[PDB]
C-alpha cells in the first residue's frame, strides 16, 4: 500500500523530521523473487539506493540476525 | 517562420555554436523532447555567451515549458537571468513561470505527472530569494528562505541541485548579515553538496575559502578547524603567499601556541580592517584553545588556576570565566573547585587532529602500553602456583 506509506511517513516527519525514509525490510530468513522487483518501487519514495535488510526473527542461528 | 525566425536567431550566433541548431530543427521536427532537452540544454549552457538565448527561451522554449524536466527548464531562466541587472524583470519571469506551474499542477496529480513540479517550484523560489539579496530588500530574502526551509526539510528525496541553490543563497545572506557561525556551517554544507554540473570559478573557490577561513576565525562557536584545514577547498588558496600568514594563523591556532599566535596577529591586525574589529574575540578564542590543549595533553586532567593563568597569560580572576565559558560552548565538561582552586575536567571534546598533535598521543599510548607490560608480565611470577 503506497497510500499507507505516504500517509504514515509525513505522520512521522511531524515527530522527528530528521529521520528520512530509506528502505524496507522483510523478516523472511531468505530472499524472495519479488524483492528485486519491489525495491525498484521504493526507489519512488526515497533517493539514493533503497536499502533492504533482512531481520532474522527466528534467532535459532548464531548472532547478527540482520543482513544488509 | 519560427524555424526561419529561429534562423535569424542563428544569424547573430557564432556558427561554431550553430551545429546544434540543425539538431533543434530536426528535433523541433521530430519532437523527441528528451533529445531537445539535451540539445538546447548544453547549447544554452554555451549560449550563455549569447543574450539571444532569452528570446530563444522566450519563443519556442517558452512554448515548450510543457516538455522536459523542470530542473532543465528552470536552468534556462537561471543562466539567462544571470547577467540581468533588471531585478524586477527577473522576478517577473520567475513568478510568471511559477504561475504556469500552478496551472500544470492544478491540472495534474502525483503519479499522474505532477510530483516533482514541486521541485522546480522550490528551485525557482530559491533563485527568487537570490534576486532579493541582489535587490537588497533583505527581509523578504530572509522570510522567503525561511519559509522554504521547512518545505525542504520535510521532503526526504529531492535533487541535489535545489539544495546547492538553497545553501548557495543562505551563504550570501549570512555573508551580508555577518553572522559568521551560520555562514560557516551553511558554507561547508554547500561545498559538500557541490556537483560537477556546477562549474565555479577558481577565483571564486579561492574567495569562498578565504571568507570561510575568516568566518571560522571570527566565529563565536567554531572551535574545530580540522574541518577546513583538511577540507579539499583549502588546497586552492593554499599556495598563494599573500595568504600564507593565514594558514600560519589557523595552524598556529589549532595547536594553540599562545605566544606565536600573539606574534602573528600584530602584523595583519593592522592590515585587514575586519580583523581590526573583533580583536577581543581573537584573544578569548586563543585563551580557550590554549586551555583545551593544555588539558588535552595532560596525563591526569586537573589544573590549578595558576597553571591556566601562566599557560594563557591571563590574570587569575577571569580563569574561572574562561573555564565556565569553555564549558558553555560545549568544549569541556567538568567542574570547578574554588576552595582549592582546581579544575577537574571530566572530558574534552573530540576534535580533528593535525600531524604533530598525534605524536603526543603516540607517546601517552606508549606509556599506557608499558604500564601493562610490567603489570601483566609481573603477575605470573606472583601466583605462579595458581594457573590453569
Amino acid at each position: 500500500d503506497h497510500n499507507y506509506i505516504e500517509n504514515m511517513n509525513e505522520m512521522c516527519k511531524k515527530i522527528n523530521a530528521k529521520e528520512k525514509l530509506i528502505g524496507w525490510y522483510h523478516s523472511g530468513p531468505k530472499l524472495r523473487a519479488s524483492d528485486l522487483k519491489i525495491n525498484e518501487l521504493f526507489k519512488k519514495y526515497t533517493q539514493n539506493n533503497p536499502l533492504l535488510l533482512i531481520v532474522d526473527v527466528k534467532q535459532q542461528g548464531v548472532g547478527l540476525p540482520t543482513d544488509a | 517562420e519560427i524555424d526561419t525566425i529561429l534562423s535569424t536567431l542563428r544569424m547573430e550566433a557564432d556558427p561554431s555554436l550553430h551545429p546544434l541548431f540543425e539538431q533543434f530543427e530536426k528535433f523541433y521536427e521530430e519532437k523527441l523532447w528528451f533529445q531537445l532537452s539535451e540539445s538546447l540544454t548544453k547549447f544554452f549552457d554555451d549560449a550563455k555567451s549569447t543574450p539571444l538565448r532569452l528570446r530563444l527561451y522566450d519563443n519556442f522554449v517558452s512554448k515548450f515549458y510543457d516538455k522536459i524536466n523542470q530542473l532543465s527548464v528552470v536552468k534556462y531562466l537561471l543562466a539567462s537571468l544571470k547577467d540581468s541587472k533588471d531585478f524586477d524583470e527577473s522576478l517577473k519571469y520567475l513568478d510568471d513561470l511559477k504561475a504556469q506551474f500552478q496551472e500544470l499542477d492544478s491540472k495534474k496529480q502525483r503519479n499522474n505527472g505532477s510530483k516533482d513540479h514541486g521541485d522546480g517550484i522550490l528551485l525557482i523560489d530559491s533563485e527568487i530569494a537570490r534576486t532579493y539579496l541582489l535587490k537588497n530588500d533583505l527581509v523578504k530574502a530572509r522570510d522567503l528562505l525561511d519559509d522554504l526551509e521547512k518545505t525542504l526539510d520535510k521532503k526526504d528525496s529531492i535533487p541535489l541541485r535545489i539544495t546547492n541553490s538553497f545553501y548557495s543563497t543562505n551563504s550570501q545572506y549570512f555573508k551580508f548579515k555577518n553572522d559568521f557561525n551560520s555562514f560557516y556551517y551553511t558554507s561547508l554544507l554547500y561545498l559538500s553538496t557541490l556537483e560537477p554540473s556546477t562549474s565555479i570559478t577558481l577565483a571564486e573557490r579561492q574567495q569562498l575559502a578565504y571568507d570561510l577561513s575568516i568566518s571560522a576565525l571570527l566565529g563565536d562557536k567554531i572551535y574545530n578547524f580540522g574541518e577546513l584545514l583538511h577540507h579539499p577547498i583549502m588546497e586552492t588558496i593554499v599556495n598563494d603567499s599573500n595568504y600564507d600568514w593565514l594558514f600560519q594563523l589557523l595552524n598556529a591556532l589549532t595547536v594553540g601556541d599562545f605566544d606565536k599566535f600573539d606574534s602573528l596577529i600584530k602584523v595583519q591586525i593592522s592590515k585587514i580592517p575586519i580583523l581590526a574589529q573583533h580583536e577581543s574575540f581573537l584573544r578569548q578564542k586563543i585563551c580557550l584553545m590554549t586551555l583545551i590543549e593544555t588539558v588535552f595533553v595532560k596525563n591526569i586532567r586537573m589544573l590549578s588556576f595558576e597553571d591556566i593563568s601562566k599557560a594563557t597569560h591571563l590574570p587569575k580572576d577571569n580563569v574561572e570565566h574562561l573555564v565556565m565559558r569553555a564549558i558553555s560552548l560545549g568544549l569541556l565538561k567538568g567542574s570547578i573547585d574554588q576552595v582549592n582552586e582546581l579544575v577537574t575536567i571530566s572530558w574534552v571534546q573530540p576534535r580533528i587532529i593535525s600531524g604533530d598533535q598525534i605524536t603526543k598521543m603516540k607517546d601517552r599510548l606508549v606509556e599506557w602500553n608499558d604500564q601493562v607490560e610490567k603489570l601483566g608480565k609481573k603477575m605470573e611470577a606472583r601466583g605462579q602456583s595458581i594457573w590453569v
